[PDB]
């Protein structure tokens, strides 16, 4: 696999974020894609999941609506849009690729994301 | 912050067998397997193990994972000095229909 | 009756990956000698019905040409694959004619097809202007304009995506699990035979 994303940029509270992740070397559509953020040197917690095949997406119940996830199969890309940023969102964001949607093995192929400071 | 509790730090000397445990609740960890992950310092974190018993290609073998209901334990033998990093436990929480990750440990390899 | 040749039913029935119902990968087999004893004697077949010929005297027949088409489905619509039956899957994705002569095989496969994250490799279409002629594929993803309003590009209201996906995870109950479905279609002795089972004596 070959994963890439946008570069690191710094914002201010009350702004919005458009961030993108691209996968190459495989069939982009067939695999679903997960987005997870992590504060620098802190714990891990999942944000959302997106379906390149259909476009249906699922988000964390604690963060419904305020964030949105989009995917495109013709250009083979995934995007976050972030709204109402604050100091709590200072974190690095990771787009992970599922190799198998089974408990035996999952969530392995996975990239280096983009850091965001608010 | 998650259901999967985790002590914050862990230590290990060269040639020492060390054990690290991650526990949660029977709703998710007592009914589903556990994956373990490695946040290596400064750059992209890497996978450690999936399903607690089998490993990917190219990863070394001194890691030994085991599951006992709530408690999943990883044991390290012949720990090396470059392994100081965050270690995390994850599981597909079925109550929230999503993945949940542990608090993480600072594995420090004392010289 | 030696017998000499063989046919790869372990290629189809033991295939690790199946196509969804929108682009079912029909495979035509010819010059074969196929034994159904390895098939029928298998344990977990929870649904084995046949229409044109009885499932007992299969081994003593000759087939002009055989098409084996395999896919996955939800259990609830497994009964819909019957000839002439209507509904959703038997009306917009893949349907069988009344003069159907082959027969079907459906069973439960939660070993590998079940996905804890759900069905995001398979799906089943919901929207189409016309009922498809039997045994006809359909791969076009033309956006189905629902109301009178024309629309291209993106989704909306009265403008819907023509594809919807299942979700086969172990928490789903019986009838909601991934049921593999294979269908054998053939013409019963109206041409020189190229595939026949082991003519037993």
């Amino acid at each position: 696999v070959q994963l890439v994303q946008s570069g690191a940029e710094v914002k201010k509270p009350g702004s919005s974020v458009k961030v993108s992740c691209k996968a190459s070397g495989d069939t982009f559509s067939s695999y679903t894609f997960s987005w997870v953020r992590q504060a620098p040197g802190q714990g891990l917690e999942w944000m959302g999941r997106s379906i390149p095949i259909v476009g249906k997406a699922i988000y964390a119940q604690e963060f419904q609506g305020r964030v949105t996830i989009s995917a495109d199969r013709s250009t083979t890309t995934v995007y976050m849009e972030l709204s109402s940023l604050r100091s709590d969102d200072t974190a690095v964001y990771y787009c992970a690729r599922d190799q198998s949607g089974f408990d035996f093995f999952y969530y392995d192929h996975w990239g280096q994301g983009t850091l965001v400071a608010v | 912050q998650s259901v999967l509790t985790q002590p914050p730090s862990a230590s290990g000397t060269p040639g020492q067998r060390v054990t690290i445990s991650c526990s949660g609740s029977g709703s998710n960890i007592g009914s589903n397997t556990i994956n373990w992950y490695q946040q290596l310092p400064g750059t992209a974190p890497k996978v450690l193990i999936y399903r607690n018993n089998e490993r990917p290609s190219g990863v070394p073998d001194r890691f030994s994972g085991s599951k006992s209901g709530t408690s999943a334990s990883l044991t390290i033998s012949g720990l090396q000095s470059e392994d100081e990093a965050y270690y995390h436990c994850a599981a597909w929480d079925d109550s929230l229909n999503g993945p949940v990750f542990g608090g993480g440990t600072k594995l420090t390899v004392l010289g | 009756p030696n017998i000499t040749n063989l046919c790869p039913f372990d290629e189809v029935f033991n295939a690790t990956r199946f196509a969804s119902v929108y682009a079912w990968n029909r495979k035509r087999i010819s010059n074969c000698v196929a034994d159904y004893s390895v098939l029928y004697n298998l344990a977990p077949f929870f649904t084995f019905k046949c229409y044109g010929v009885s499932p007992t005297k299969l081994n003593d027949l000759c087939f002009t040409n055989v098409y084996a088409d395999s896919f996955v489905i939800r259990g609830d619509e497994v009964r819909q694959i019957a000839p002439g039956q209507t509904g959703n899957i038997a009306d917009y994705n893949y349907k069988l004619p009344d003069d159907f002569t082959g027969c079907v095989i459906a069973w439960n496969s939660n070993k590998l097809d079940s996905k804890v994250s759900g069905n995001y490799n398979y799906l089943y279409r919901l929207f189409r202007k016309s009922n498809l002629k039997p045994f006809e594929r359909d791969i076009s993803t033309e956006i189905y304009q629902a109301g009178n309003k024309p629309c291209n590009g993106v989704a909306g209201f009265n403008c819907y995506f023509p594809l919807r996906s299942y979700s086969f995870r172990p928490t789903y109950g019986v009838g909601h699990q991934p049921y593999r479905v294979v269908v054998l279609s053939f013409e019963l002795l109206h041409a020189p035979a190229t595939v026949c089972g082991p003519k037993k004596s």
